[PDB]
């Protein structure tokens, strides 16, 4: 007998080989996907005081740590975070409802307007300076010959008033670039930060529009405890008061249509 | 381009007489073309 | 641009081959397809020819192959092999002047082999001509030499220092694709094989090539292209060499080939020494027989027309 | 409206960067910067400077040779008219040393070119990952790159090397023509019968589909919390900012569950590496262990049937 | 149940239709809407294509019906039905799970889309998501009807759909030849590269070599530089990346769009216009 | 010399260093592909096997 | 001589240096386009055995 | 003409390291060209089967 045929041929095996080493795969990657908002929020840790700590299948793994450069830190992941109280009240007692946020919702701090607490530090160039840093404290930085200067432009909310002028231009140290302007709000002519993301150009008419807030907003806009730098925290507090006003700017982002 | 009125003429004056020497190799090259193996 | 470029309208006529959602489907050019249909036309019979009458071999001097013909349908059948080979030139073209006899000129011993051909093809190859058959006009179409014969061509030039690349050039014999440009010599003349897939999953007992696999592709992009097709026309792509899941055009097409190496090889090959140098190519082959030749450009040549049954002379015995 | 962060619309200079500092033998860069004012418009405007070390020069080396071989052939099979090498390129190639010539190093006119670009490509590429790895460890970084690399590399040498050796046979690698190598692949498929049937072919079509898909829906979040300076993944990664939150959370209340702003890059890492890696897998199994894919399915009985309403006759059988 | 830092923005609002109806979640899904019409739609699809499985295409008592995950298929009808329903046992089980698909996935992209209105981030993903629909919707929609047709689509089966791209890609004798098909291909490829090379970035410099601290901007640029001199730079990567994904789902749909309709020949017959410009 | 005297200012609108290395760029493409020309053509000098049969002489 | 009029002024509006290399990069595709388009049709110059046959001026 | 009297000022111009180093490149791609050039015509030196038969008798 010289044909045998084996019903079992080396695809067979090699495409089990594969599915084997697939499964330790995906396994490992929902392990990683646990190094942060872990372990989870239900009313069944807080029904049970906290003995059902809530992770899933798989398992949290063991922390890592992230050495940052310069005198930095150390994190660690997965960490305990403190809890935080949440500044809105239960769209409903029942479960899975959305909570309503606590007074003016812009200045909740809640939703479209949440954010964590990042670190009161700077990031860093290579070197250690101030990565973001404003064009009077980078010297060196200048616009690209045929943009126009956006120092200067009148920047203008959602509703189409004025808010402010541009008074300068915050820049990335370590990628060259415009990651934040400047506006020396009309309303009160403190300064503030506007992220690029949230600015929108009109050259020809040197303005620079926002959808995010209106133009009384821009008095809210969250401050720099030091005008020539911003730490990590301040960009979050920043960009996220924009954000806000994506559904509470007005009375009717909140939806629905019909 | 950054440059005056003078360091042209002395440029140009260069760049032509070696231009034309070059076209003189040229049509140097193209009679002994010519001359080995006439082609029109 | 980078012009922009090569393009047709919706919607394209479209039919269903295999069964629905299989993928087995055809599209084409309305418009393209009448002017095909206008340009495959067939020329009308001449009025059947009476008689009861003698044998022509009874009333000519030279006549081998048409011999039981009465005399009535063998000038019948002269009217038509003038019109359908070469009506500008008339009578004249195969005949020796004032002697209908002779076989002094060429063009008559190639007349007496193609007459063999026709015969032959419409008697012995049904299963590949069925019912509609063959007749001069198919090649000829008015013309002496059949605009689409072919010869086994060379390629561009190579220098002295490398040999030809055999595939890997602009050719609109393989479809405009580049994979070998003469598919036609080791498939449609000589009897290569085609076949390169193997009738068993593992391996250890097929030692077609990858090569062998390009050839057997040329080859039939050559063939979809003559007769103005798909794959879908003949195979089922999961499987291409699974006979069942095939059409019975693939049938079809497998008793052609075999029609085309007859063809190339008992009736043209032997003609090329009363042939002149016009009529042939750079390593001194002749134009010989493809699919295209005939077909020229459709699944059946001239739409399907029936010809041959209205000549009686076309067939053996 | 909302500006979308697709074309930097106002852009900022600064003296071109040569960049942090390498250790002591890792020679100095080559070559001064300059700024594209369009690149500028969608990405950094510097463009360079570049490190050329052994590696790196022997690597460019071996590479145009490659090239030249290549090149010098195509023109060679128009003869010499470059304004048919104009007309047929894309049909131009370099086909493989024929297989009556076994794994024999064949005449020049042959294939033996062939193998030299073959020869010289390889190198020129296995050098080049070197390069990479040598520039990945002046920096202390790690070999990330390097071992994806390993894996396009891998199925490259799957490719052209290992299948026709294993196969005994250079005809069996890919011949270099854009349109030749279309055909090689087309080839390829039919002589093993379909290559849809072929597992590994199938997974490396998911992970392809998969990489489109990663790195379409990674781009969308990131540029979605482009806002909150989510692009910045680096600090996003050590220090949780409200973009890593809402670029998670976008995804937990889509589908239900997520990754994080470093584990995403792993999802992304890994599911690229791994198109690559079932695709040498396919090709590796060619003729070495299964010669038809179709029938390979139908004795695992993935194969389905349809009712039969069109079929022809084996003229093999009459 | 939440993300450790989720209940903070868990707000109220945002939909585009339905308002506090359906503004709630369930586990870590949120609902909305279109999530409710959207599971309806997915639903009642599966649900259907269990029952196809269930029958096969002659009968559950056939040889071919069948409940082997590869072979389960369910095709649409015949072309002689042209755009007209045809019977649910002829491949009209096929166009109303179709339907079903085609709302899901609609509904699907505009629940994100309430989602990104809640979360107050960018609408890239849904925006994105739409180019899969498109492709989808010209592979079962555009291109079976401007076919004159609804039978040009392609069958809900695993292996079932992949003969079918095998043998409409056949019809045209040798596809790699479609322009748009070689333009699709690349930028599938190209997308693999960037994802890549992306990846392996992030995770070489976020976690470098033991006794090195985490890596920076600067880090980055000067690396891609080092090796090919360039770096595009952090945000542009995920710029491109998306450009590439996005644009390789756009002319694979053109490609496919352009395959009948609008060319009918073979393909690579279509490179003509290349070799008879008179230069040559 | 038939040419202007006002020839030189050209060196003021163009930049000579561009224009310089510039003609070298061309001249070496026109020159390579000419030379391609020819040799394509009937009057190459190298595909013949003359004055000695260099690939007859001992081949063939 | 101009277009007529005040065709300098056309100078106020384009760019010298860019028109300048803008023809000189035109023409010189024009006439390698043409050039190319002539030994392409039956005008060709070059292989058509004339004055005297060369290939076989290698041949006898 | 052979030289100006003031042809050095072309190093004035051009940086000698980079007309040095393109010299380098275009010289050796030069010499690599031709050489395969004429490895692709007759008068390739090599498989001529001269001066010594070194392939014996026939296969090989
Ligand atoms: C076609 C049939 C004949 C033929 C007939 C001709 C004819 C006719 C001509 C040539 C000419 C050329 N032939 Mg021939 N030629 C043949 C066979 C050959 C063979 C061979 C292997 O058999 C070779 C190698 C050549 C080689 C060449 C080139 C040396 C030359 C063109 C120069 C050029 O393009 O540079 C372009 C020039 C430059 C790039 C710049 C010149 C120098 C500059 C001005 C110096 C300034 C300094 C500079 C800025 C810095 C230098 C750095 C640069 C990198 C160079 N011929 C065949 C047999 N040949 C041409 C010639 O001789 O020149 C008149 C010519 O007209
Ligand atoms: C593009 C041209 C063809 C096509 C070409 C191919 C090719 C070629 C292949 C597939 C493959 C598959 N295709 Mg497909 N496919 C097309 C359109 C579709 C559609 C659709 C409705 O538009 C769907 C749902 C699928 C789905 C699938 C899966 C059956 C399978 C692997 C997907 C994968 O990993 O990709 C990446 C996506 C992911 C990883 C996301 C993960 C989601 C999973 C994988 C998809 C689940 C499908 C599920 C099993 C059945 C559908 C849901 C049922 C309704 C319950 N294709 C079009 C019609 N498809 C591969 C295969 O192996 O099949 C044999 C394969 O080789
Ligand atoms: C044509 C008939 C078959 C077909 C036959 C094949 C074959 C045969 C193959 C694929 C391959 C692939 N096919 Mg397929 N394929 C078909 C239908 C499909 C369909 C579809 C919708 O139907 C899809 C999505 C795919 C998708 C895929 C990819 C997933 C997969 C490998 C991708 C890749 O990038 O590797 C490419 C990446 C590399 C090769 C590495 C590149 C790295 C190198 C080193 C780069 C060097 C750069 C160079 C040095 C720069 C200098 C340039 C010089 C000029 C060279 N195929 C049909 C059914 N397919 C592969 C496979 O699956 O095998 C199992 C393969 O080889
Ligand atoms: C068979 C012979 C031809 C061939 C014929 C065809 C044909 C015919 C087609 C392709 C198609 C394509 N081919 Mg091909 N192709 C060939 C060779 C190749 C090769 C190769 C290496 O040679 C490659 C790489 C490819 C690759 C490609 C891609 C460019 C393209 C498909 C992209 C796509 O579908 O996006 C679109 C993505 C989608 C439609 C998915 C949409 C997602 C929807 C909205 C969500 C689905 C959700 C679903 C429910 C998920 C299930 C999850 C479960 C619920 C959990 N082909 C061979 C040569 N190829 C297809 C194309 O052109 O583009 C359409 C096509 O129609
Ligand atoms: C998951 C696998 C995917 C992937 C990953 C991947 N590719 C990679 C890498 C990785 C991880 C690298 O590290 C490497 C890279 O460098 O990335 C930018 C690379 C690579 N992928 C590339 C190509 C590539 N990868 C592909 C595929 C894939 N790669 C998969 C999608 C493909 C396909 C199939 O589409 C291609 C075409 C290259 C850019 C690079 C490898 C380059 C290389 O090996 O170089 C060899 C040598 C040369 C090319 C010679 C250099 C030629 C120069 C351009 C000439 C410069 C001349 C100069 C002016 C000097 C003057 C000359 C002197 C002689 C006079
Ligand atoms: C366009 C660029 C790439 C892209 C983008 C893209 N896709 C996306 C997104 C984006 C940006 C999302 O945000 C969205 C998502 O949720 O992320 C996972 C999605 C999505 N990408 C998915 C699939 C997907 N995308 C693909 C491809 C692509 N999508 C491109 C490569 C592919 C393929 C074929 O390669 C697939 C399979 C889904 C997981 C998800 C959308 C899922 C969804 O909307 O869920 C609602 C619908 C259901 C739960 C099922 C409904 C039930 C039906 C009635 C039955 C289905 C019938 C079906 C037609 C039969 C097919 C049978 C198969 C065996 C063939
Ligand atoms: C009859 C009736 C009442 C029904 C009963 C209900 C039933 C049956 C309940 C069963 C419950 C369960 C088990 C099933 C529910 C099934 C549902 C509805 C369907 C699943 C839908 C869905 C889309 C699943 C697809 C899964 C797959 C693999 C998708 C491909 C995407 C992918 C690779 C996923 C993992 C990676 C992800 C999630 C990346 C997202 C992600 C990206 C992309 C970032 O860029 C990013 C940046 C910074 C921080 C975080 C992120 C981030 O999380
Ligand atoms: C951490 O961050 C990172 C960096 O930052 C520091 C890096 O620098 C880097 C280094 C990255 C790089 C060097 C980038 C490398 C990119 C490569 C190699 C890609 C290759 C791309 C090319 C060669 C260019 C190809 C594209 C073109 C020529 C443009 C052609 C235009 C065409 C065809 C017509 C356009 C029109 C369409 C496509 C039709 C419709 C399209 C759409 C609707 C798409 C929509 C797109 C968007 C973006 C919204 C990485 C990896 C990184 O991860
Ligand atoms: C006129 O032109 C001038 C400028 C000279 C130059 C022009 C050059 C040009 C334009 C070249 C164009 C080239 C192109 C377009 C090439 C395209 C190539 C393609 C598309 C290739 C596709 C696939 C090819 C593959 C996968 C090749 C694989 C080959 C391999 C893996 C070979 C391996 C060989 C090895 C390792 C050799 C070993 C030799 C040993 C040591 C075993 O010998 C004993
Ligand atoms: C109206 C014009 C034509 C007339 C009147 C005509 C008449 C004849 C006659 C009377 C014969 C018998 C002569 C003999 O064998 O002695 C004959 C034989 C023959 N003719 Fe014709 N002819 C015509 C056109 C053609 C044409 C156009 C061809 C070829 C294309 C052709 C090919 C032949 C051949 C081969 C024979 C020998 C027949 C055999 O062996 O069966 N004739 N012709
Ligand atoms: C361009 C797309 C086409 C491709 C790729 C193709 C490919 C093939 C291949 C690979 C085989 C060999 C199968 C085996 O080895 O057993 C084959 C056989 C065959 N094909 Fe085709 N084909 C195409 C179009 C056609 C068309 C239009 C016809 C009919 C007119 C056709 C008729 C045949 C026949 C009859 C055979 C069997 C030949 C024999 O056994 O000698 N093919 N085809
Ligand atoms: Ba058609
Ligand atoms: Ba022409
Ligand atoms: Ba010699
Ligand atoms: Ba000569
Ligand atoms: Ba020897
Ligand atoms: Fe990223």
């Amino acid at each position: 007998s010289a044909g045998i045929t084996h019903y079992i041929d080396a695809a067979q095996i090699t495409i089990w080989a594969f599915w084997l080493f697939f499964f330790g795969l995906i396994i490992y990657l929902r392990r990683e996907d646990k190094r942060e908002g872990y372990p989870l929020d239900s009313d069944r840790t807080e029904r049970s005081g906290g003995r059902v700590k809530v992770v899933g299948f798989p398992d949290l793994p063991d922390p890592k740590t992230f050495v940052l450069p310069h005198n930095g830190g150390t994190v660690v992941a997965p960490r305990v975070e403190a809890p935080v109280a949440v500044n809105a009240t239960p769209f409903s007692p029942a479960p899975g409802s959305p909570l309503v946020p606590n007074g003016d919702p812009m200045l909740s701090g809640f939703g479209p307007a949440a954010s964590p607490d990042r670190p009161k530090h700077c990031d860093l160039t290579f070197e250690g300076l101030p990565k973001i840093v404003p064009m009077r404290v980078a010297k060196e930085f200048s616009i690209a010959e045929g943009d126009p200067d956006p120092r200067g432009m009148t920047v203008v909310g959602l509703d189409g008033e004025v808010a402010g002028t541009v008074s300068d231009v915050w820049v990335d140290r370590s990628e060259p670039q415009i990651r934040y302007l400047e506006v020396e709000v009309a309303a009160n002519k403190k300064k503030v930060l506007l992220p690029i993301g949230f600015s929108r150009f009109d050259k020809k008419a040197r303005k620079v529009k926002v959808d995010a807030i209106k133009a009384a907003h821009f008095a809210n806009v969250p401050t720099l405890s030091n005008p020539d730098q911003v730490t990590l925290y301040e960009e979050d507090k920043v960009c996220a008061y924009y954000a806000g006003g994506k559904l509470y700017a007005t009375a009717e982002r909140a939806g629905p249509l019909l | 381009t950054g440059l005056t009125d003078d360091e042209a003429k002395e440029f140009h004056a260069i760049f032509m007489q070696s231009m034309y020497a070059w076209f003189g190799l040229v049509v140097i090259a193209h009679l002994l073309a010519w001359l080995y193996r006439p082609w029109l | 641009s980078v012009m922009l470029l090569g393009c047709e309208g919706p919607p394209p006529g479209t039919e269903q081959i295999g069964y629905r959602g299989v993928g087995m489907e055809n599209y084409y050019n309305k418009r393209q397809r009448a002017l095909s249909i206008q340009a495959n036309q067939p020329v009308e019979s001449l009025p059947a020819a009476d008689s009861t009458g003698p044998k022509a071999s009874e009333v000519y001097q030279n006549v081998q192959v048409l011999k039981d013909l009465s005399v009535g349908e063998f000038t019948r059948t002269m009217v038509a092999v003038t019109t359908w080979v070469s009506p500008k030139e008339g009578c004249n073209y195969c005949h020796v002047p004032g002697n209908w006899a002779s076989d002094d000129i060429y063009t008559k011993v190639v007349s007496r082999r193609m007459f063999e051909l026709v015969r032959a093809a419409n008697s012995d190859w049904k299963a590949h001509v069925a019912e509609t058959g063959v007749t001069c006009y198919t090649c000829h179409r008015g013309n002496p030499v059949p605009k689409y014969a072919w010869v086994t061509d060379p390629g561009p030039k190579y220098p002295s220092g490398l040999k030809p690349t055999g595939q890997n050039y602009g050719s609109k014999t393989v479809a405009y694709a580049s994979l070998p440009f003469d598919p036609l010599t080791p498939f449609l003349d000589q009897a290569n094989e085609i076949r390169i897939t193997g009738n068993a999953a593992l391996a250890g007992s097929n030692p077609a090539s990858l090569k062998q696999a390009e050839w057997t592709f040329g080859l039939m992009m050559n063939i979809s292209d003559s007769l103005g097709v798909g794959c879908t026309f003949c195979h089922n792509t999961r499987a291409f060499n699974d006979w069942t899941q095939s059409t019975p055009k693939r049938t079809t097409a497998w008793y052609a080939i075999r029609h085309v190496r007859d063809i190339n090889q008992n009736y043209i090959w032997p003609l090329n020494d009363v042939l002149p140098a016009s009529r042939k190519g750079p390593y001194g082959d002749p134009l010989r027989v493809s699919c295209m030749t005939c077909h020229q450009a459709v699944n059946k040549p001239l739409y399907g027309a029936q010809m041959a049954k209205d000549y009686p002379g076309l067939y053996k015995t | 409206p909302e500006y979308q962060n697709i074309f930097t619309a106002v852009q900022v200079r600064a003296p071109a960067y040569p960049g942090v500092p390498l250790p002591k033998g890792n020679l100095p860069r080559i070559g001064r910067p300059i700024f594209s004012y369009w690149l500028g418009k969608i990405g950094d405007a510097q463009i360079g400077p570049i490190y050329l070390g052994l590696t790196g020069t022997l690597s460019i080396f071996f590479g145009l040779v490659a090239i030249s071989i290549i090149g010098f052939n195509m023109l060679a099979s128009v003869h010499w008219d470059v304004f048919q090498f104009l007309k047929h390129f894309f049909w131009l190639g370099l086909e493989p040393p024929p297989p009556q010539y076994g794994l024999r190093i064949p005449p020049l006119s042959e294939g033996g070119w062939w193998l030299m670009a073959g020869l010289f490509l390889t190198l020129s590429i296995l050098l080049w990952w070197v390069r990479t790895y040598k520039r990945a460890e002046a920096l202390g970084m790690s070999q990330h790159l390097s071992w994806a690399f390993a894996a396009a590399i891998f199925f490259y040498l799957v490719l052209g090397f290992i299948r026709p050796v294993m196969m005994g046979s250079w005809a069996k690698a890919v011949p270099f023509g854009i349109f030749p190598h279309l055909d090689w692949t087309a080839a390829f498929s039919i002589r093993y019968g379909n290559l849809y049937y072929n597992p590994f072919h199938m997974l490396s079509i998911a992970f392809l589909y998969g990489s489109a898909l990663l790195f379409a829906m990674h781009g969308a979040t990131i540029l979605s919390v482009s806002r909150f300076g989510g692009d910045r993944e680096i600090d996003q990664i050590t220090h949780r900012g409200t973009a890593a939150e809402r670029a998670a959370l976008f995804w937990r209340w889509t589908m239900g569950f997520n990754v994080t702003m470093e584990s995403i890059h792993r999802w992304a890492w890994w599911c690229a590496v791994l198109t690559v890696i079932t695709a040498g897998i396919g090709i590796l199994l060619s003729g070495t262990v299964v010669d038809n894919w179709y029938l390979w399915a139908v004795k695992h009985g993935m194969a389905p049937a349809y009712p039969e309403v069109v079929t022809a006759v084996n003229p093999y059988e009459t | 149940a939440m993300l450790s830092f989720e209940k903070k923005y868990r707000v109220r609002g945002g939909t585009l239709i339905g308002g506090d109806l359906f503004d709630f979640w369930v586990g870590p899904f949120y609902v909305g809407f279109f999530g409710v019409v959207g599971f309806c739609f997915t639903l009642l699809g599966v649900l259907l294509i269990v029952w196809g499985a269930t029958i096969g295409p002659t009968g559950p008592t056939s040889d071919l019906q069948t409940y082997n995950l590869w072979r389960i298929s369910i095709a649409p009808p015949d072309l002689s039905y042209g755009l007209r329903m045809a019977p649910l046992t002829e491949g009209g089980l096929w166009q109303i799970i179709t339907i079903c698909a085609a709302g899901a996935f609609i509904s699907w992209a505009l629940r994100e889309v309430e989602i990104c209105r809640k979360l107050g981030i960018g609408f890239h993903v849904p925006f994105a998501f739409s180019f899969a629909i498109g492709a989808y919707l010209v592979l079962v929609f555009v291109r079976p009807l401007l076919m004159g047709a609804w039978g040009h689509g392609f069958p809900y089966g695993i292996l079932s759909h992949l003969d079918w791209v095998s043998n409409v890609g056949y019809q045209f004798l040798h596809f790699h030849y479609n322009p748009a098909h070689m333009l699709a291909i690349s930028f599938f490829f190209t997308n693999c590269l960037a994802l890549s090379m992306h990846g392996s970035l992030i995770l070489s410099v976020t976690n470098p070599q033991k006794g090195e601290p985490v890596k920076t901007s600067e880090h980055e640029n000067t690396f891609f530089r080092d090796i090919v001199g360039y770096s595009i730079g952090a945000l542009a990567i995920h710029r491109l990346g998306l450009f590439l994904a996005l644009s390789a789902a756009f002319w694979s749909a053109v490609c496919i769009l352009i395959s009948g309709p609008f060319w009918t020949r073979g393909w690579p017959e279509w490179w003509n216009w290349w070799l008879e410009l008179p230069l040559w | 010399f038939t040419m202007n005297a006002n020839l030189y200012k050209i060196w003021l609108i163009l930049d000579p260093r561009r224009v310089l290395v510039s003609i070298v760029a061309f001249q070496i493409v026109l020159g390579l592909l000419i030379h391609m020309i020819v040799l394509s053509t009937d009057l190459n000098w190298l595909d013949d096997n003359i004055p000695v049969s260099y690939q007859a002489l001992g081949k063939k």
